[PDB]
This record gives C-alpha cells, sequence and structure tokens, in this order.
C-alpha cells in the first residue's frame, strides 16, 4: 500500500497544479 | 562584469508577447517565454540605442558612459521592459498552456 | 390583496421554461457555460438551424436514417476498441 | 439488455486521429503564475520573487524546457493485430 | 497546501474490503470509466413492470423523463424496454393535451 | 388610487440573428396600488404581477454605431454594440435595480455580447445581472420555410 500511495502523492500534487494553472485563465 | 551581467538581467524581459499567424481570422497575441540569450540580445539593443544617443565620437566611451548610468540605477530603457511586461499581463488568458 | 401579493414569488417561477440560469456572482462567466450546455443538450441551436429551409419529407427520411446509422455505427466501433484494450491489458 | 451493436465485416480498425496526453509545459504554466501573481500583487512586487527566480531558471537554455515527452498511440497497430481474432466473424 | 481535490481521492466505504490498488489514481479512472445509473432500475418505476400510461395525471413522475425544456428524453438515455418507451411517450403526450404538463 | 408607477427589474434583451444584431434595454414598471384599486379580484392581481408592463429604454443596433450593410453582422460590430449598450446604461442611471438578460437567437453576436458583458466592457452591468436566459422561437411544424437554395 505505501508503494502505490507514494505514486498516488506524486500524481495528486501534479494535477492539483495543473488545476490551479489551468484555472487561473 | 558582474555590473554588466547585473543590469543584463534586470533590464532584458521575462517574457514578450508575439503574434502568431494561426487560422484565417486575425492572428492571436500571445505571451512567449525568452530564454538567457534571448534575453540578453533584447537588453543589450537596448543599451546600444540608449548610448548613441551621447555626445562622445568614441562608442566605447558612449558605451561605459551608458553602462555606468544603468548600474547607478538610471536608464530610460527600463520604460521599455515595463510596456512589454503590461501587454503579457493582459493577453495572460490568451496563453495555451497546451 | 396581499394574499395576492405573497404569493407570487413561487408563481413567478412556478411557470419556468428549463432555459434559465441564476447568475453566479462570483464567476459570471461560469453561469453563461451552463446556459450554453442547456442549449446543447436540448438541440436549440440545431434546431433553430434546420428549420430556416424547407426539406422534402422523402430527404428528410434519408437524412435521418443515415445519423441513426452512423450513431449506432460509433457505438460499435467503440465496443470493438474496448475489446482491443482489454485484450492488450491482458497480453493477447 | 444493454443493446450490444456488432459492425459488419470492415476493411480496417482505425482510429483516425488516436488522442494522447500531451503534458504541460512546466516553463508556460510557471510563466502563466507568474503573470497572474503580477496582475493581483503588482508588477515586480516583492511576492513574486521566487515565481520570477524559477521561471529565469526553467526558461535559462531553453524557452520551453526540457521536453522530452513526446509520444505516440499504439491502439492502431493493436487494433489492426487483433481485429481478426475478435471481431466474431463466421467461419469461411 | 492540506487538501486534495474529491475527483483525486478515493473514499472507501466502510465495511468493504480493499486491495493496495484501491489507493492508485487507476482506480480513480476506472470508478469514473464505469460509472453508470444502474441504481436508477430500483428507484425507475418505469422499470419495475408498472404500465406508464397509468402516470398520464401524475406530472411529478412523467417530467422525470423529459429534459428542463419537456422533451422526451431517447430510449438510449431512459433505458427502458420498446414497449415501456412507447407507453411512457404516449403517457407524455397525453398528459401535455389534459394541460397538466 | 393612484398610480404609482415604480421600477421592479431591468431586461436587456439582445437579438442576435445572421445580419444584425438588437439590443434593447427595458424596465419592468409595476404601480405599486393596483392593489389598492376597486373591483379588482384575487385572479386579476395575480395576473398582473406575473407580466408587469414594460418600457423600453434604450434600443441598438449594430447600424447606430456606424456599422454599414455586411459589416453588421459580424462579431467585431456586435462587441462594439455592446459596450454602447453598457455604457448608455452607467450614463442613464439604470443600473440600481437588478437586469436581467434574455438572448433570443444563434448569430455572430451572441458570443460577443457574452464576451462584451464577461469583460471590462461589462464589468459594472455585470453585477446586477441576477438571470441569464435564452429565448429562442421555435416552431412545432408551423409554416412552410422557404425551399434550399441552390448555390
Ligand atoms: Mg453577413
Ligand atoms: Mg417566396
Amino acid at each position: 500500500e505505501q508503494e502505490v500511495l507514494d505514486v498516488w502523492e506524486k500524481k495528486v500534487v501534479e494535477e492539483t497544479e495543473l488545476m490551479a494553472a489551468r484555472t487561473s485563465n | 562584469i558582474q555590473a554588466l551581467e547585473k543590469s543584463l538581467d534586470e533590464l532584458a524581459p521575462l517574457m514578450m508577447t508575439k503574434t502568431f499567424n494561426t487560422g484565417v481570422a486575425k492572428a492571436s497575441v500571445i505571451p512567449v517565454p525568452l530564454n538567457k540569450r534571448q534575453r540578453n540580445r533584447i537588453a543589450w539593443n537596448w543599451i546600444v540605442q540608449s548610448a548613441n544617443q551621447r555626445v562622445s565620437s568614441d562608442f566605447a566611451v558612449r558605451l561605459g558612459e551608458e553602462l555606468t548610468a544603468i548600474a547607478k540605477g538610471t536608464s530610460s530603457a527600463f520604460e521599455k521592459r515595463d510596456q512589454i511586461h503590461k501587454t503579457a499581463i493582459a493577453h495572460r488568458a490568451y496563453i495555451q498552456l497546451k | 390583496a396581499e394574499i395576492a401579493r405573497s404569493s407570487v414569488e413561487n408563481a413567478q417561477m412556478r411557470f419556468n421554461s428549463g432555459k434559465s440560469i441564476i447568475v453566479n456572482k462570483n464567476n459570471p462567466a461560469e453561469s453563461f457555460k451552463r446556459l450554453n450546455r442547456i442549449m446543447f443538450e436540448n438541440n436549440i441551436p440545431g434546431d433553430k438551424r434546420s428549420q430556416r429551409f424547407y426539406m422534402k419529407p422523402g430527404k428528410v427520411a434519408e437524412l435521418k436514417r443515415s445519423q441513426r446509422h452512423r450513431k449506432e455505427f460509433m457505438m460499435g466501433f467503440k465496443r470493438l476498441i474496448e475489446i482491443v484494450k482489454d485484450a492488450k491489458r491482458k497480453g493477447y | 439488455k444493454p443493446p450490444v451493436y456488432r459492425l459488419p465485416p470492415l476493411p480496417r480498425l482505425k482510429v483516425k486521429k488516436p488522442i494522447i496526453r500531451q503534458e504541460a509545459n512546466k516553463c508556460l504554466v510557471l510563466m502563466s503564475n507568474l503573470l497572474q501573481c503580477w496582475s493581483s500583487y503588482g508588477h515586480m512586487s516583492p511576492k513574486c520573487a521566487g515565481l520570477v527566480t524559477e521561471l529565469k531558471s526553467c526558461t535559462s537554455e531553453s524557452a520551453l524546457g526540457k521536453r522530452n515527452n513526446v509520444q505516440k498511440s499504439n491502439i492502431n497497430y493493436h487494433a489492426a493485430r487483433l481485429y481478426d481474432r475478435i471481431n466474431g466473424k463466421p467461419h469461411d | 497546501t492540506k487538501k486534495i481535490d474529491q475527483s483525486l481521492s478515493k473514499k472507501l466505504p466502510k465495511g468493504t474490503i480493499y486491495d493496495p490498488f484501491d489507493f492508485s489514481m487507476g482506480r480513480i479512472h476506472l470508478d469514473r470509466k464505469y460509472q453508470a445509473n444502474k441504481n436508477s432500475n430500483r428507484n425507475d418505476i418505469m422499470k419495475s413492470g408498472a404500465n406508464p400510461l397509468e402516470f398520464y395525471a401524475r406530472p411529478r413522475i412523467l417530467s422525470r423523463y423529459v429534459t428542463s425544456t419537456g422533451r422526451i428524453q431517447h430510449r438510449d438515455i431512459t433505458g427502458l424496454s420498446a414497449k415501456n418507451q412507447r407507453r411512457l411517450s404516449k403517457a407524455i403526450r397525453r398528459c401535455q393535451a389534459i394541460g397538466l404538463m | 388610487y393612484k398610480p404609482k408607477e415604480e421600477v421592479v427589474k431591468y431586461i436587456l434583451h439582445g437579438k442576435f440573428t445572421k445580419n444584425n444584431t438588437h439590443l434593447t434595454f427595458s424596465s419592468v414598471v409595476e404601480d405599486k396600488n393596483f392593489h389598492k384599486n376597486k373591483g379588482l379580484t384575487y385572479n386579476d392581481t395575480m395576473l398582473y404581477y406575473l407580466n408587469l408592463p414594460q418600457k423600453v429604454k434604450i434600443s441598438l443596433s449594430t447600424g447606430c454605431l456606424g456599422f454599414r450593410k455586411a459589416a453588421r453582422g459580424e462579431y467585431e460590430a456586435a462587441f462594439q454594440t455592446s459596450g454602447r449598450m453598457f455604457e448608455l446604461i452607467k450614463e442613464k442611471n439604470m443600473l440600481n435595480k437588478d437586469i436581467e438578460v434574455v438572448m433570443d437567437d444563434f448569430g455572430k453576436g451572441r458570443a460577443a455580447f457574452i464576451s462584451a458583458l464577461v469583460g471590462k466592457e461589462g464589468a459594472s452591468v455585470v453585477k446586477k445581472v441576477v438571470k441569464i436566459s435564452d429565448a429562442t422561437k421555435l416552431k412545432f411544424g408551423g409554416v412552410r420555410s422557404p425551399k434550399m437554395r441552390r448555390l
């Protein structure tokens, strides 16, 4: 579960930053 | 040399809006990022133009004086940079981001 | 009287058409996007364009038959692509 | 019960323009944020210092950074490889 | 930031069993892809065995199968049998003519 | 017993056809003494408040801003006409009560009006807009349209 939760942490952060930029539009 | 690099890093615009002839309709003015080599070209040309308004017959003297004034804060090319950044802030939504 | 004054709010919105949006004072451009979605989900723009010129009944029937086939064809295409992806995932 | 739609025999199984996920450029998102930071706190405001520093590093050598995410879809390779197996065609 | 969008996190129900894969992004995407209104049947009167034509005087029930403007939904969306779709459409058209819908 | 005409809201109607854009600004006037009249039934009172009278205040087309012939139906003509309307609503002190926007058709000026109202040109009017709606008129059968053009 840690191995999966580590990849999930990265993607969440990445996709919570593209949203911020895309939404800023 | 450190003074020159600091002046070039402060005078060059970070971004510049460019017109892209995309589509038969009107071209789009989209802000574009600039690399360090492209930034130095923009700032250097502004310095040379400012230098060539000085009285000395020798370009080295005019360039030296211009660089000294820029290192001391006074330069008329900072207005150019502010006007290039204002345009880009206006067209921030025109950016594509993909 | 006041009975006809205090019962006008619901009455006013009881005869709704379904083509109205309450604007979000914060993001007013999101409410216009919601209205556009209603227009497209009720085919309002398409219907208006199709009513500009008269089409013979036979031509109308042909166009309706072809459109249905393309809709059904796409559903069959997507079903086959899903099988391909599933088969690829399992190593087939 | 969900209606299955079966395609006729086809000369090919192909996606005209396979969709690909194109990750956003890191330098462009940095520029979109810095530009926004100047829109609220003002141009050259001390609040956007970090944005300016990050943008300079991202674009220092290439104005779009090291773009190394180019990708092509393989759906058409698998679709053509597996179509004859999975189309459910009757025997000859 | 100590916050994540709900669309980027899965909330595991209570009493259910889970695998390590349930914490991945694949589970999020897989749940979106296979998200169908399958629980409608148990809440869908017209998929229970009633005759839709008996609801021609009950606009509230009929208004569940029309769009915001009153357009009858295609069978592809309602998921009804041919007979119930045929009967439901008649009920709505009769309701409209009576002055209730 | 006394005419007490008062404005309750404003209606900003836009008709966006293929060749022109018409923008009308109106006021929904309500005589606040209508219920004080004699011989008035509950139905007449409710029927009067369900369709309140309207008075036209501003009427604009793309030809009022100098756009002529083919230019009247273009995106730029609508964008400027929308700006002139948003300005005339502030220059007439008609930005006190809530505004309801009604769009009629899907020509090239429909997206210009929306852009002019969600942008700088309509930053004052948008704050008062409370409800947006569509009023495109469709026919269920109806009259026979003209024949298809062979071009
Ligand atoms: Mg024209
Ligand atoms: Mg004629």
